[PDB]
RNA sequence: UCUUGUAAUUGGAAUGAGUACAAUGUAAAUACCUUAACGAGGAACAAUUGGAGGGCAAGUCUGGUGCCAGCAGCCGCGGUAAUUCCAGCUCCAAUAGCGUAUAUUAAAGUUGUUGCAGUUAAAAAGCUCGUAGUUGAACUUUGGGCCCGGUU
RNA sequence: ACCCACUCGGCACCUUACGAGAAAUCAAAGUCUUUGGGUUCUGGGGGGAGUAUGGUCGCAAGGCUGAAACUUAAAGAAUUG
């Protein structure tokens, strides 16, 4: 019993059987669609570049509150337009308009340390330098 | 259970465990076989003949007795039917059912049967054609049945 | 107090009170 | 259009990173035979770890296999040749029952130690490399 | 229907296994149910059995003694190369030490063991330990 | 001093008993700790969980403390004490009695061939206790306890070496997988082996042969 | 949040009998920022 | 009476990173192998990358900034949906490497042939008939005897 | 017609756990980590959604088949006051 075929010639039922399944999962669904190159922002890739098109400075909270505030950024192969977050404070003096900025992917997230609604680019580089560096006086940001 | 039920009963016969001559019986084995023969002649089923022989003449059963079934005997001398006993009797069922429902035309059970009933035959009649006892084809139609079977 | 009906997509006795209140898909070649 | 030199790797880290016997045993062999980091200890794990798996699918073999013969006499002669296992332990059943010191003790700089002329491991490491 | 006799006859020595009975009836017989307990039997994991003889199929009575830990059908009856002997074991046996999978090979109806040492393999059957 | 209370309890006490096979062979039952500890010493001890529990009145809310502990020497005889008591000491004292009182042991043996004092087991074994299943795998020389900390320090105070542990079941409790792998080492010891399979001599309860010595006062 | 989150998470595993660490002026900070 | 630790205590050893005659090396060179001579006393020839409520290893740390219709009164104390607002100390892991992003694999028995589940958690067609498809009762030479001959 | 004892086949019941389950409970939901008697359909976190498009039956009402983007860390069984 137990609701599936047992001969010993019944295997096609089990490949096809699998087939429709495997049409109910999810990666696959998203795989064998190849949807991470139509819809996705990123092209199936890891990082993007992209034109910074406007900074907003969206508080935590009202003014006694937590500097987590960031931009939307134009991609700049495919076109489109997402928000992409500016980490740890102190960096947005490093981002203005128009700076060429590299971005990635965001990752995970806890009951602290950032719940930010669905901003989930962290910038990686600006001007092409980097952020990080940038960020610890190892480099300088050149003028345009 | 049923082929074309629910019901799981087990009312049947059971033949005893002895495949010898029962001892009070010693008659014959040939005069028996004349019988069969006359009532063949009579025109009756293998099934009516076994029957009047178990409760006229104390033949337990022909297979016993003789050595051979009823129709062995009965195709050996020639008076074999042409479609066999079953088949014909669920013919009949299916036929007289359809007169009914052509009379009755409001009838859904008598409908509901009656495609039973076509799907028992189908199911026979397929295994007959499969083992040589009809031609290869035999094309059981709806209404020219009836002309087949009275 | 009592259970709550259960189902995948919502009835269509439900979407009644709910709602009272041309191109083809693309396959690029 | 010219072949490849293969490689690979001795080494192979643990599926469970963070785990305070493992570490705290880890830190107790580097102490005690004086390493230099935990590829080390793992390198061993590694080697131990192939050596218990040919000799796992050497015993599902049956008994007078050939190939069962020729390998795992090759086997232990090796590892009785470079001296972890005893003189007189050349059965299966002890290479399965073979621990890391037991290899470690087989160094160069634990013998260098062991046989004198070094008074210290460390000591003995620094001056193995000053050649 | 009883797509299979040696399953229903398994099945029923070991439901009279778990209980606690002392001998167990077995309707109809067959001759691998014959050969598979005959080898049940050699081994040591059952009593002895005698086939009540009717002219339909028959019936096995089987004579328990506790003892017996498992019994069971593999269905379908894969082909089994030889190779493959372990695995299967090492898939359905509690130890390796100890416990039996039963082939139907051509050399005839016999267990793993000597399935080995007389070096033939075929379809598998059943197991028991 | 401890005075005996029941009929192996005077068994224990003149020390006319002392191999543990003929308590288990019988399985002689067991009312009081004492029993074990004036039968077999050494027994180490460790602590699975305390946990404060509460139970909840018209008008108060009393707190109680939940203990489970283990016993077991080195060697076999292992023992699981879950107990509730009034105070977390006490609390472990009482399991720690009742673990000391339900001692069972174990049927070691080899994951392949037979050499040299056993450190595994002998079978592949199912223990179930809502919804979480421990399935115990012997295991070759050497390979240490795959199991979590908690059942690895387990099987360490049982005396086995070396057993693969595939658990399938939701085992972010501790209580439900510490009673599965209780049941799951005790079917251990209860699956039958055909190495036993000889002549057992039978005996007749020796209580009824001891039962000069060991009647009421 | 971050301090009440944690406040409501550690005496929960105390009631499950679990160790927990100890709090002082340095459970709801930024341990390590970020880049 | 012999063993570990500490110290703005001290002493002499060793050696290559480097510099470089030379020679090997090479089609010619560079670099490796060998080597004349030089080359270690700490800010030297200075090791980084991540982290520290539990997962998951490591703070009953320090300091600073901002608000409080809270006590005090100009010293301050405490709180601060400031998701700490910012720095330092100490500790943990890996190590000439360490982190991050995307994809994939194991843990996953969340694709389940081995190996899932369907009363109530998602999930047994309203019911029956029926073709392809899957699956399908038992039985036909068994037993006994004979030797020869191989392996532990 | 009734009673008594059997037997086959039905509809429900009472108790129990030798078993099973997350639990209520269940002679089946038992004979399942000691996992294989035959077979057909269905399901893969919640929303978007029985929504969109196409096909199809339907006079109509409608039914049948039936997604995707996007978004989100959530969405059964008993006891305790």
């Amino acid at each position: 019993g137990k609701g599936k075929p047992r001969g010993l010639n019944s295997a096609r039922k089990l490949r096809v059987h699998r087939r429709n399944n495997r049409w109910a999962e999810n990666n696959y669904k998203k795989r064998l669609l190849g949807t991470a190159f139509k819809s996705s922002p990123f092209g199936g890739s890891s990082h993007a570049k992209g034109i910074v098109l406007e900074k907003l400075g969206i508080e935590s909270k009202q003014p006694n509150s937590a500097i987590r505030k960031c931009v939307r950024v134009q991609l700049i192969k495919n076109g489109k337009k997402v928000t992409a977050f500016v980490p740890n404070d102190g960096c947005l003096n490093f981002v203005d308009e128009n700076d060429e900025v590299l971005l990635a992917g965001f990752g995970r997230k806890g009951k602290a340390k950032g719940d930010i609604p669905g901003v989930r680019f962290k910038v990686v580089k600006v001007s092409g330098v980097s952020l990080l560096a940038l960020w610890k006086e190892k480099k300088e940001k050149p003028r345009s | 259970g049923r082929m074309h039920s629910a019901g799981k009963g087990i009312s049947s016969s059971a033949i005893p465990y002895s495949r010898n001559a029962p001892a009070w019986f010693k008659l014959s084995s040939e005069s028996v076989i004349e019988q069969i023969v006359k009532y063949a002649r009579k025109g009756l089923t293998p099934s009516q003949i076994g029957v009047l022989l178990r409760d006229a003449h104390g033949v337990t059963q022909a297979r016993v007795i003789t050595g051979n079934k009823i129709m062995r005997i009965l195709k050996s001398n020639g008076l074999a039917p042409e479609i066999p006993e079953d088949l014909y009797y669920l013919i009949k069922k299916a036929v007289s059912v359809r007169k009914h429902l052509e009379r009755n035309r409001k009838d859904k059970d008598a409908k509901f049967r009656l495609i039973l009933i076509e799907s028992r035959i189908h199911r026979l009649a397929r295994y007959y054609r499969t083992v040589a006892v009809l031609p290869p084809n035999w094309k059981y139609e709806s209404a020219t049945a009836s002309a087949l079977v009275n | 107090g009592h259970k709550s009906y259960k189902s995948k997509h919502a009835s269509k006795g439900a979407l009644k009170r709910l709602y009272k209140g041309g191109k083809p898909d693309k396959q690029v070649s | 259009p010219r072949a490849p030199r293969t490689y690979s790797k001795t080494y192979s880290t643990p599926k469970r990173p963070y785990e305070s016997s493992r570490l705290d045993a880890e830190l107790k062999l580097a102490g005690e035979f004086g390493l230099k980091n935990k590829k080390e200890i793992y390198r061993i794990s590694f080697q131990l770890s192939k050596i218990r798996r040919a000799a796992r699918d050497l015993l599902t073999r049956d008994e007078k296999d050939p190939k069962r013969l020729f390998e795992g006499n090759a086997l232990i002669r090796r590892l009785v040749r470079v001296g972890v296992l005893s003189e007189d332990k050349k059965k299966l059943d002890y290479v399965l029952a073979l621990k890391v010191e037991d290899f470690l003790e087989r160094r160069l700089q634990t013998q260098v130690y062991k046989l004198g002329l070094a008074k210290s491991v460390h000591h003995a490491r620094v001056l193995i490399t000053q050649r | 229907t009883r797509s299979s006799v040696l399953a229903d006859a398994l099945n029923a020595i070991n439901n009279a296994e778990k209980t606690g009975k002392r001998q167990v009836l077995i309707r109809p017989s067959s001759k691998v149910i014959i050969k598979f307990l005959q080898v049940m039997q050699k081994h040591g994991y059952i009593g002895e059995f005698e086939y009540i003889d009717d002219h339909r199929s028959g019936k096995i009575v089987v004579q328990l003694n506790g003892r017996l830990n498992k019994c069971g059908v593999i269905s379908p009856r894969f082909n089994v190369k030889i190779g493959d002997i372990e695995k299967w074991t090492a898939n359905l046996l509690p130890a390796r030490q100890f416990g039996y999978v039963i082939l139907t090979t051509s050399a005839g109806i016999m267990d793993h063991e000597e399935a080995r040492r007389k070096h033939v393999s075929g379809k598998i059957l059943g197991f028991v330990y | 001093g401890w005075v005996p209370v029941t009929k192996l309890g005077r068994l224990v006490k003149a020390g006319k008993i002392t191999t543990i096979e003929e308590i288990f062979l019988h399985s002689l039952p067991v009312k009081e700790f004492q029993i074990i500890d004036t039968l077999l010493p050494g027994l180490q001890d460790e602590v699975m969980n305390i946990k404060p529990v509460q139970k909840q009145t018209r008008a108060g809310q009393r707190t109680r403390f939940k203990a489970v502990v283990v016993v077991g020497d080195s060697n076999g005889h292992v023992g699981l004490g879950i107990k509730t008591a009034k105070e977390v000491a006490g609390a472990i004292r009482a399991g720690i009695i009742i673990a000391k009182l339900s001692v069972i042991p174990i049927r070691r043996g080899y994951w392949g061939t037979n050499l040299g004092q056993p450190h595994s087991l002998a079978t592949k074994t199912t223990g179930k206790c809502g919804s979480v299943t421990v399935r115990l795998i012997p295991a070759p020389r050497g390979s240490g306890i795959v199991a979590s900390p908690a059942v690895k320090k387990l099987l360490q105070l049982a005396g086995v070496e070396d057993v693969y542990t595939q658990s399938n079941g939701k085992t972010r409790t501790l209580e439900n997988t510490l009673k599965a792998a209780f049941v799951a080492i005790g079917n251990t010891y209860g699956f039958l082996t055909p190495n036993l399979w000889a002549e057992q001599p039978l005996p007749v309860s020796p209580l009824d042969i001891y039962s000069d010595e060991a009647s009421a006062q | 949040s971050a301090k009440s989150f944690i406040l409501r998470k550690k005496e929960l595993m105390k009631r499950r009998g679990r160790k927990v660490a100890k709090d002082s002026k340095f459970t709801g900070r930024k341990r390590r920022h970020r880049f």
